[PDB]
């Protein structure tokens, strides 16, 4: 796609340093290749060895923000508990939705509930949605419905009271 | 097994609450039965001959005067007026004595929910009077979506006074 990609055989600790340079011995494609030392160029040396990056957590979803500018998350596998307040925290932050599902288990006004806790919190980015078999692909149509707007057309604005859903 | 009820509220027979207008044809017919209306009970106002008999009885007397009022029907609430029964001390007015009565001012529902929320602990200081200061701090609210919930944790919480919410 436009890019040039040059890798050596070798990997891990081997390092191609050089931006093309010049040889004294005939005409240059340096310069116009757009590879040189001057000429911008990524250049990612060969890593010392494999690496083990440990299990960050779902906070880390900082990352992903920092690099899509997405808009609407999700979470395959269920948020757990004390990560809740963390991530919604992070939803009102980061100007973001997070959609979230629970079975009915959650269903209380108690403040060891968390859903009852991202509501007296104000927390009202990361969205509570309920599912007595935990379907996490709910979340997925819900988060595919809300998002269908404009912001150009005459009236789009949508709720979603009562929305055909997948 | 879920139902319309819950979305489409439909219901029968509701008595639209009347209140006292600034219209000329606010009528009165005032009664001799203390069975109803104390000197301190010394009104009430209606819109609708079924709420009159559903308050004093349809076998009273003002009862079947609100009949032959509402009855006419170029009827005065049709020009946007209302009904009143008024009370005079016709016999002998035994007024039984009764508690001690404390009210609030805020009958904004909306405003106190959060604020209750917020606060985990709670301090309260009453007098019944009837010995001992009350000392009050065991309070909770998070779990009050409702004037009902807090009223009754206050029930909870004064000795020898009920409270309520109207």
């Amino acid at each position: 796609n436009g890019y040039f990609k040059v890798t050596s055989s070798t990997t891990g600790a081997t390092s191609l340093l050089s931006y093309l340079g010049v040889a004294t011995s005939g005409t240059d494609i340096s310069a116009v290749l757009g590879m040189n030392s001057e000429s911008g160029a990524v250049l990612t040396q060969g890593t010392d060895q494999v690496v083990l990056p440990a299990e960050t957590k779902l906070e880390g979803i900082t990352a992903i923000k920092s690099e899509v500018n997405i808009k609407g998350a999700m979470f395959i596998d269920q948020i757990l508990d004390a990560d809740i307040p963390g991530i919604a925290s992070f939803a009102g932050a980061n100007n973001m939705l997070v959609y979230e599902v629970f079975d009915t288990g959650y269903l209380s006004k108690n403040v060891s509930n968390p859903v009852w806790a991202v509501k007296l919190a104000g927390q009202s980015n990361f969205r509570c949605l309920l599912s007595k078999s935990g379907n996490r692909k709910f979340a997925a149509t819900y988060m595919a419905r809300m998002h269908t707007v404009l912001f150009s057309g005459q009236n789009t604005a949508i709720t979603m009271q009562l929305k055909e859903l997948s | 097994m879920a139902s319309i009820s819950e979305v489409i509220r439909v219901s029968l027979q509701q008595e639209g609450r009347a209140i006292a207008p600034d219209n000329m044809n606010a009528v009165g017919i005032i009664t001799g039965n203390q069975g109803v209306l104390s000197t301190a009970d010394r009104y009430r106002i209606y819109r609708t001959a079924a709420a009159v008999a559903s308050d004093f009885g349809a076998s009273s007397q003002e009862s079947a005067f609100a009949n032959t009022f509402f009855d006419t029907t170029p009827n005065p609430i049709s020009a946007g007026g209302v009904l009143v029964i008024g009370y005079w001390r016709s016999a002998s007015e035994t007024v039984a004595a009764t508690s001690a009565t404390l009210v609030s001012e805020q009958t904004s529902e909306s405003v106190l929910i959060p604020l209750l929320n917020a606060i985990n602990d709670g301090s309260f200081t009453i007098t019944v009077d009837g010995g001992t200061e009350q000392e009050v701090t065991a309070l909770d609210f998070t779990g009050v979506s409702e004037l009902s919930e807090v009223a009754t944790i206050l029930n909870s919480a004064i000795t020898g006074a009920t409270v309520s919410e109207d």
